RNA sequence: ACCGUGAGGGAAAGGUGAAAAGAACCCCGGGAGGGGAGUGAAAUAGAGCCUGAAACCGUGGGCUUACAAGCAGUCACGGCCCCGCAAGGGGUUGUGGCGUGCCUAUUGAAGCAUGAGCCGGCGACUCACGGUCGUGGGCGAGCUUAAGCCGUUGAGGCGGAG
RNA sequence: AGGUGGAGCCUGGGAGUGAGGGCGCGAGCGAUAACGUCCGCGUCCGAGCGCGGGAACAACCGAGACCGCCAGCUAAGGCCC
RNA sequence: GGGGGAUGACCCCAGGCGGUAGGGGAGCGUUCCCGAUGCCGAUGAAGGCCGACCCGCGAGGCGGCUGGAGGUAAGGGAAGU
């Protein structure tokens, strides 16, 4: 009934270790705060993990903005104008498109500046 | 090319690498005057160590002058644990960081 | 039924009840246990070291904290306890069962009396050559009250007796052989 | 080549590029499969309509493959003594963008 | 060994190889130690010389660094560098974007409350006899002491006070 | 009566804390003084009731965090930077 | 929980799922005893060193380099985990 665990627990710890990318001087291969520094790391990430998806729902906010003004207004007119829609409702792909295809852009931009006044 | 060494070297591994991280990849003969006329001990030792290296090769492992130190470098391992003053009550011994020494001699 | 006779050309014996029925594992194993069990060892780590030397566990108010454990080698935690009651007295009706039923799967093998008389290991490559295989590898030897001389020596050894020969005995995955006086403990069953 | 419908989720703006799809396991099975999936983003050759307009075509693309979780780690932890570990799951089944 | 006047305490430290065949000779050097040759299956197996990990000190290389804040970092986008699981990823980060470490005890904690400098190994709900419910199952009257006998393996089987 | 829907009751094994505060309200004391304490009715926090807000701020307004980074409507709260 | 499950599994929707003491269920590697008609390995036991297949996971497998000799158990048992 020996239990040199042993070999083992090492083990693990290089787990953690990989865990542990090159971060910042020390932890590093900090056997510790190595393994802690995660912990945090983590849950950030996580947070982080359903975070961005926001992050975006600005960012194209932005880019957006780029147009949705340029031609002359904002986005609680468009909006507004663009939900007069009917057969036509989306917003992401809008915008890294009034870039991509300035004429298609362009267009909606059209029908909606109507569909509004 | 080829090199000198050489462990079990009691010395302030330290100071020692201020020894080449002089002469350091430079000219043979060049820097066998920067060790000959340097400073600081090391040096004698340093320069040694160069002495066996520029030969070894030219011996066995081969054109002479035209060479120098692609590379030199010093490394620490064994101590020296030493005791002294008992807190005046419990030890305190510091260690004469050994010292290893090598140092490449390759040529131009 | 199957009950069949050695000689082989020769007769063929029936199936006692007994034997026949179904099975049931679970004091199966069971049986087993109570096996090893009554049959294993014991130990230990040392009383005197373990709790051996005097121990000046230092004052305090120093820089330290505190002839016990937690500190090398010595003390132990729980560890060999000899002291470690290792018996495990199954019970006989319970044992008893199991051979039962065990060899129940044993049936799934007939050793006519007229046996209990050949006379070497050598005729033993015989009555061998007779009827081999891999169940044989199995084997199992067991006379019926005086084991099966010089039977009992070979590359498969093991003599029990009409009497004293029970799963420990052979129940394991195995394959064996009984002198009548052997069925002689199926009286016992 | 580059069109902008929209699914079970926009996850639009392609053409052929096959795009990693959201999943939708009972059309899909079917391999390099057909099928159709309703417009509204018209962008074709310089000439565009309503996504509304649209709603009346589309277009359909090959059922292809069933990529597999792009590796991603979801290190669930916080100092308030809960931890725990989740890899990737989000795939989908792959299929070119069919135009028409 | 070692601290203790004493009674007494009371450690650490094992491992080359198949066997020495244990490194004649030549080299820089006062030497140790380093360069060749030779043993050799291998000596980065080489004399405290099997495996010989981490912490920690070096030598080169990629990337990166002087109007910049936080251990952390992780989400976005960009350039350099390599694509033995190539039209996808590796590594490093310039920016910006959201961010108060980690453990015990705490009404409540980032903590300026304590716990820890760093790494590796030891190190903490166990065993016995009772009793207690639950469950796996053998007979419903169910069940066995201690012992007697049998015992490569050593094979259990009889014992009926309770 | 019961639209409900999923709590309820008894028998039995295993438990933990056996000292909390914060806010609104109705009372006690108190200089109607205290992030004071003392009883009550609801909530609140519980080392995660983690996220939004009020700059920052357990905690008060809204909210119930199984998981899905480049979806959509709103809450409270906001929209000159 | 419930509608039929063939052993899987598949379909609906109800229905939540934040959680420390603490209560119930399920799994993971650690050194050993089986070798329940089990044995791999000098073209490497094992530990080590490094990785963009398998799993919610704690681990797996598997491939490249190292190193001198072991030990693995498809399954149940045990414990100085």
């Amino acid at each position: 009934p020996r239990a040199k665990t042993g070999i083992v627990r090492r083990r693990r710890h290089k787990k953690v270790l990989k865990r542990a990318k090159g971060f910042w001087g020390s932890r590093s291969k900090q056997y510790r705060n190595a393994f802690q520094t995660l912990l945090n790391a983590a849950t950030y990430e996580y947070r982080d993990r359903r975070n961005k998806k926001r992050d975006f729902r600005r960012l194209w906010i932005q880019r957006i903005n780029a147009g949705a003004r340029l031609h002359g207004m904002n986005y609680s007119t468009f909006i507004n104008g663009l939900k007069r829609a009917n057969i036509d409702l989306n917003r992401k792909v809008l915008a890294d498109i009034a870039a991509r295809e300035p004429e298609a852009f362009k267009a909606l931009v059209d029908a909606s500046r109507n569909a509004r006044q | 090319e080829a090199k000198a060494i050489a462990r079990y070297v009691r010395i302030s591994p330290r100071k020692v690498r201020l020894v080449v991280d002089l002469i350091r990849g430079k000219s043979l003969e060049e820097a066998r005057n920067i060790l000959r006329y340097t400073n600081k001990r090391g040096a004698y030792f340093v320069a040694k160590v160069l002495e066996s290296a520029a030969a070894n090769a030219v011996n066995n492992h081969d054109l002479e002058d035209r060479l120098y130190v692609k590379a030199a470098y010093v490394d620490e391992g064994p101590a020296l644990k030493r005791v002294l003053p008992r807190a005046r009550g419990r030890a305190d011994i510091i260690k004469k960081r050994t010292s290893h020494i090598t140092v490449i001699l390759g040529e131009k | 039924m199957e009950a069949t006779i050695y000689d082989n050309t020769d007769g063929e014996v029936d199936l006692p009840d007994v034997f026949e029925t179904p099975v049931r594992s679970d004091l199966i194993g069971k049986a087993v246990r109570a096996a090893q069990a009554n049959r294993k060892q014991d130990y230990g780590s040392d009383e005197y070291a373990g709790l051996r030397t005097p121990a000046e566990s230092f004052g305090s108010g120093r820089g330290q904290a505190h002839r016990v454990p937690q500190a090398v080698k010595g003390r132990s935690a729980h560890p060999p306890k000899t002291e470690k009651d290792r018996s495990l007295d199954l019970n006989d009706k319970e044992r008893q069962l199991a051979v039962r039923s065990a060899l129940a799967a044993t049936a799934d093998v007939v050793v006519s009396d007229d046996f209990e008389d050949l006379v070497k290991t050598q005729e033993v490559v015989s009555l061998l050559e007779a009827l081999d295989v891999h169940a044989d590898i199995d084997r199992l030897f067991v006379t019926s009250d005086e084991p099966s001389t010089a039977a009992r020596n070979l590359a498969g050894a093991d003599v029990a007796t009409a009497s004293e020969v029970n799963t420990e005995d052979l129940a394991p995955g195995r394959l064996t052989v009984f002198t009548e006086s052997a069925l002689a403990e199926v009286a016992e069953r | 080549m580059f069109a902008i419908i929209q699914t079970g989720g926009k996850q639009y703006r392609v053409s052929e590029g096959d795009v990693i799809r959201v999943e939708s396991l009972q059309g899909e099975a079917g391999d390099k499969v057909e099928l159709k999936a309703l417009f509204v983003g018209g962008e074709q050759t310089v000439f565009g309509e309503d996504a509304g307009k649209y709603t009346v075509q589309a277009e359909v693309v090959e059922h292809g493959r069933g990529k597999k979780i792009y590796i991603r780690k979801y290190k669930s932890g916080v100092q308030y003594r809960r931890r725990t570990g989740h890899r990737q799951n989000f795939t989908a089944i792959k299929i070119l963008g069919i135009q028409g």
